[PDB]
């Protein structure tokens, strides 16, 4: 138990992350993304319709 | 069966100098907590005079 | 269906006649002393490097 | 022509795959490989038994390091992603339309596929003899379906031809009789009035595709001749197929271990391709057997069984591929440019003409 | 872990590992000053190091042995190094083999049942030799029935088979050290 | 075994060159993120100037 | 916070364009300062030389097409696309001239994979660093042509192929055996009849 | 010439987008004044045309 | 177990310690008379001995052939050390490859679904080929189960795993002591 404590906390086992949990930082990551790139998008649509 | 004198009786030294890697990195680390306690004392030095 | 492997002859090697065949038994001890804690000098320089 | 080569089978909606999806490590040693193999040629050079240099030469200079799994990436990444994928790139790089390809079977060639077909979002037609045998049974059908396929890459830009068993329509006529089809072989005259007429515009991102597992079959001078590139995919090293073998582990969802040594697995695993590994993996472990990894650590003796029972490759197959690999890409062809000497001249050549 | 049948370099290599363990432990369990530890764990020092000792035991022949005649509230590494380095060289504490375990166990299940009941080994623990506390107990059934809350009965080979690989589990994170020390010059 | 070591030292070598970019880019965006907080407080003073 | 960051990463990229530029603008301007002579450099600094281009584009690459990935600005949008596939292929052009001058070991290699491991390790990056993903934005861009393609495509495979998902590689298992339900039965019945044995003689 | 498309478009993005003030424009949208720039040749030719 | 390509001293010593295993096997089943074991356990032996022989074959060659001149109900040691040694040098009986019953199992599972009925294996076993007994079902179900009472499919992967891995554990503690063993002068 003190071993895995120095391994989690020193830094021996990686604390991977699960894809399917709500929380996960890359579930952040991609929904920033598919916001920014239909931010692209509706920036294209408006601008061809503004010129 | 050439088990202790040059193949196979060894691992003291491995664990020792696993265990001597782990203090020289206490102390680093020590040292590093301190300078982090003295740069946490500025910001609250800082932000408490701001406030 | 199976294509049962070739009952081919079995090893019985013949013993190479590398370095392996040189000195007699107190040379032996002597040789075993030579290589029977480093190795590990070596495995554990492998566990260490694990380890970090 | 489209519902035509649909209802025939011909052109597939292939798996997605990205090129990332390729697990592979760069050539870290691959430089020092090159000077040992430089190295050991030059003692070589100082032999002084003929016979004993002969033997030598003739086996193949394994001592070179094949192109790393990185390269190779990087290869059809710029040969294909760019040219397939983009029209300014196909514009102002070379105009090359031709792969061909080398490797063990189930090596990667379907992942590259899959992953070039996905990013670019490209029609798959595969001509491949395995994938049209006994649909086709004489040589205007084959002309019709050749064609209609090119006109397809022509006009539905996008698009890509992929064709497996090369060896079978460009292979050694002399050799025994092959069971497969004579019908394949016919393809050569099509392709050859195709290639020679350079039927896909330079410009236009259509590419061709040609992958082979076991390329001593085919004729070697065609192949340097008939292709814009070849490329071979080699073996995993120590390096990349213990990777290789972590990334697999962890994508069926079993615990790694601490104390498991990788590189002794991967060591015992040399000399079989990428296809026979994902195979003996998914055999090793079932649905049952994955529900009861927890209770039962990963052992060893689990891969023992499974590595004998996938298909092996031995050594001389490695050394064959490694041959056509430097034959048709013309390494043997430096090899031997950077030897002869100029001392020779070119003198009476008229006394015999009876 | 001591070996008494190598050579005088083997003999001395493996006293002076049983010294850096010992110094390990004890400096992994010093709270505040360095060089001091509690005596209560020092029986959790000789189990980190494979020693099974008796309660009694340690009472009676550990602890004499290494306090000094002054009593001292805590013991320092003087008296806590030599110690167990003869302890391990001569193997005073050495628990018995594992079919000491499975006789044990059977002893307990009179019937020869294949488990005992919970009730029973806490009466045994609780009662018998050296007895547990209640956390202790309670502990003891949580493991063997693998954390059951609701088991009433245990099968002790098991348990046993369970207790075996982990004590070769832990014996081998102890002894990977035990090795290498070599005279300096 | 040696196979094991030099794969391990290499890969070590190989997340310490990581573990060093990864630190740059963490000091790299704390400052970002300090400069940020300044913005912040910068925006706020000057709209209670503005308010005022 | 994505904006400003991509902002920033351009920025960044374009540094590295302009240190590549001028780099390169190097060896003409010191030609035309010493054009008197000719020039021994050996094809280990060429190729030193380049394997940093390559590298140095690499980088460029990566994080233009990421900025392009998500850079919201259309008329940013359509420099940042320009410009990356203008530096795509020059960086295609760079790769290829490393692999003309491939002629290490005193040789010719004319290697469509060159080796810049050294360098690599020299410039104190990972081999990573030379990774070239393909980029995504080449279905987004005039994805109305292959978009449709995709849809003809999916109705002629209900046409006549009945199914939707895309084929995987189907390998053929050579452990198959050619034995009649019997033969099967009366192995099983072998197996479970010697283990029975061996199971009540060990009673 | 590839060369001098790319160093090209790097002083006119630096002329032009750099010196561009995106405070006011805080969502980085497009800016009238490069639509009418870059509007104005669709509209002269079709005038050129028509006329 | 025997290996019929060693050298003429590990040829001589296989076939002493496969005597001898023999001769245990033959001793376990002695009831009355050292030298005469019951017909009906000669197969049974011969699963210890790694050989898994049919009823059929059994009947039709090995009880031929154990039997002397004229039908005995018990045969002797004299008559079945001899055959036994031959056969298990042979390897005549050994139990298939895995691979096979795999394969078997497979074939009997149409659908591929890795499960077969425990009403299908009976119906299988008790009306194809050499039919077996209600208590051969009884312990084949349990068994192929693990003992399960509310399993109502067995896995066919998994029990032929753990059938193959008890086997090798059998196979294993009958030829323990061959490493010790030594041939008789």
């Amino acid at each position: 138990d003190i071993r895995e404590e120095e391994l989690l906390f020193l830094g021996m086992k990686k604390v991977v992350e699960d894809p399917t949990l709500p929380e996960s930082q890359y579930k952040q990551a991609q929904n920033k993304r598919q916001k920014m790139k239909y931010i692209q998008e509706e920036h294209e649509q408006e601008f061809n319709d503004e010129i | 069966a050439r088990i202790k004198d040059e193949q196979k009786v060894v691992t003291f030294n491995k664990k020792k100098l696993i265990t001597y890697w782990r203090k020289i990195m206490r102390i680093a680390k020590t040292e590093q907590l301190k300078n982090e306690i003295d740069i946490y004392s500025q910001n609250n030095q800082r932000e408490l005079d701001s406030k | 269906m199976p294509p049962k492997k070739a009952k081919g002859k079995k090893k019985k090697e013949e013993e190479p006649d590398d370095e392996y065949k040189s000195m007699t038994g107190a040379d032996l001890t002597q040789t075993l002393e030579k290589l029977k804690e480093r190795v590990n000098e070596m495995r554990t320089n492998r566990n260490y490097i694990q380890m970090d | 022509i489209l519902a035509g080569l649909v209802e025939k089978r011909v052109a597939k909606k292939l798996i997605p795959a990205s090129l990332m999806d390729l697990k592979g490590e760069q050539n870290v040693l691959g430089k020092i490989q090159e000077i040992q193999a430089d190295e050991n040629l030059k003692k070589t050079e100082a032999l002084t038994d003929a016979k004993l240099k002969k033997a030598q030469l003739e086996e193949p200079s394994t001592k070179m390091p094949d192109p790393s799994i990185a390269q190779i990436r990087q290869i059809i990444a710029e040969y294909i992603a760019f040219p397939l994928g983009s029209k300014y790139a196909k514009e102002k790089l070379d105009k090359m339309n031709y792969f061909f390809f080398m490797g063990p079977r189930g090596s990667g060639k379907t992942l590259a596929v899959r992953a070039l077909a996905h990013e670019c979002n490209a029609i798959v037609l595969d001509i491949s003899p395995s994938n049209i045998d006994g649909q086709y049974t004489d040589k205007k059908q084959i002309d019709g379906m050749i064609n209609s396929a090119f006109k397809v890459a022509k006009e539905f830009q996008p698009a890509i031809i992929y064709c497996e068993d090369f060896e079978y329509i460009f292979g050694q006529a002399k050799k025994k009789k092959s069971q497969v089809n004579p019908l394949f072989a016919k393809m050569k005259k099509p392709l050859m009035d195709f290639k020679k007429g350079k039927f896909f515009e330079p410009e236009d991102r259509v590419v061709f595709i040609g992958s082979t597992n076991r390329p001593w079959d085919c004729s070697q001078k065609e192949i340097k001749s008939f292709f814009d590139k070849k490329i071979y995919f080699p073996f995993p090293n120590y390096g990349t197929r213990m990777l290789l073998f972590k990334t697999f582990l962890e994508q069926k969802k079993v615990p790694l271990p601490d104390n498991f040594p990788i590189n002794t697995i991967a060591h015992i695993t040399e000399g079989w391709s990428a296809g026979s590994f994902k195979m003996a993996i998914d055999r090793v472990f079932t649905e049952r057997r994955l529900q009861k990894i927890n209770e039962e650590q990963i052992k060893l003796s689990e891969f023992i069984g499974p590595l004998s029972n996938v298909p092996f490759t031995s050594k001389e197959e490695f050394k064959e591929f490694k041959k056509f690999n430097q034959v048709v890409t013309g390494l043997q062809a430096n090899y031997e440019a950077k030897k002869a000497p100029a001392d020779d001249q070119k003198g009476d050549k008229n006394k015999k003409k009876k | 872990m001591y070996d008494p049948n190598t050579s005088q370099t083997e003999k001395q290599k493996q006293e002076e590992f049983l010294k850096l363990k010992i110094q390990e432990a004890f400096n992994l369990f010093v709270k505040d000053k360095k060089g001091i530890v509690d005596k209560r764990e020092i029986p959790y020092i000789m189990r980190y190091l494979g020693q099974f000792p008796s309660e009694a035991q340690v009472r009676d022949a550990i602890l004499p042995e290494i306090e000094e005649d002054e009593p001292s509230e805590f013991i320092k590494y003087s008296k806590f190094e030599p110690y167990m380095l003869k302890v391990l060289k001569e193997r005073e504490y050495e628990p018995d083999d594992p079919e000491a375990l499975l006789a044990a166990f059977k002893l307990l299940d009179q019937e020869g049942k294949g488990y005992i009941e919970i009730d029973m080994m806490k009466t045994f623990l609780e009662k018998q030799g050296i007895e547990f506390r209640e956390q202790e107990t309670k502990s003891f059934i949580e493991f063997a029935t693998n954390k059951d809350p609701n088991a009433t009965v245990i099968y002790y080979e098991d348990y046993i088979s369970r207790l075996q690989a982990f004590t070769d589990k832990h014996i081998e994170s102890v002894m990977k050290g035990y090795n290498n020390f070599q005279v300096k010059k | 075994e040696k196979k094991l070591l030099a794969f391990y030292q290499q890969e070590r070598q190989k997340i310490n060159y990581n573990w060093i970019i990864a630190k740059k880019e963490l000091e790299d965006k704390k400052s970002e993120l300090i400069n940020k907080e300044r913005e912040i407080q910068d925006l706020q003073e000057n709209h209670f100037m503005t308010l005022n | 916070m994505s904006n400003m960051m991509y902002n920033m990463k351009w920025q960044e990229a374009i540094n590295d364009l302009m240190e590549q530029v001028t780099l390169e603008y190097l060896p003409l301007e010191q030609n035309e300062q010493q054009l008197g002579m000719k020039y021994k450099r050996d094809s280990s600094e060429w190729f030193h030389f380049w394997a940093t281009l390559y590298i140095k584009y690499i980088d460029i690459y990566k994080k233009l097409e990421d900025c392009y990935d998500q850079l919201v600005h259309p008329q940013k949008r359509v420099l940042l696309k320009e410009m990356l596939e203008n530096v795509i292929v020059r960086l295609c052009e760079t790769k290829s001239q490393v692999v003309k001058y491939n002629t290490q070991y005193d040789a010719t290699y004319k290697s469509d994979y060159p080796n810049l491991d050294e360098l690599v390790m020299d410039l104190k990056l990972t081999p990573d660093c030379l990774d070239i993903p393909i980029p995504r934005y080449f279905r987004e861009e005039d994805k109305k042509r292959l978009d449709e393609r995709n849809q003809i495509l999916d109705a002629l495979l209900l046409e006549y192929t009945d199914t939707k998902e895309p084929q995987e590689e189907q390998y053929e298992d050579q452990n198959t055996l050619q034995a009649d339900m019997d033969t099967a039965i009366r192995i099983i019945q072998r197996y479970e009849r010697g283990r029975q044995g061996i199971e009540r003689a060990n009673l | 010439p590839i060369v001098l498309k790319l160093q090209e478009q790097i002083e006119k993005h630096s002329g032009e987008w750099s010196k561009r003030d995106e405070t006011n424009n805080f969502e980085q949208k497009h800016e009238t004044e490069l639509a009418k720039m870059l509007i104005k040749p669709v509209v002269e030719e079709q005038i050129k045309q028509q006329v």
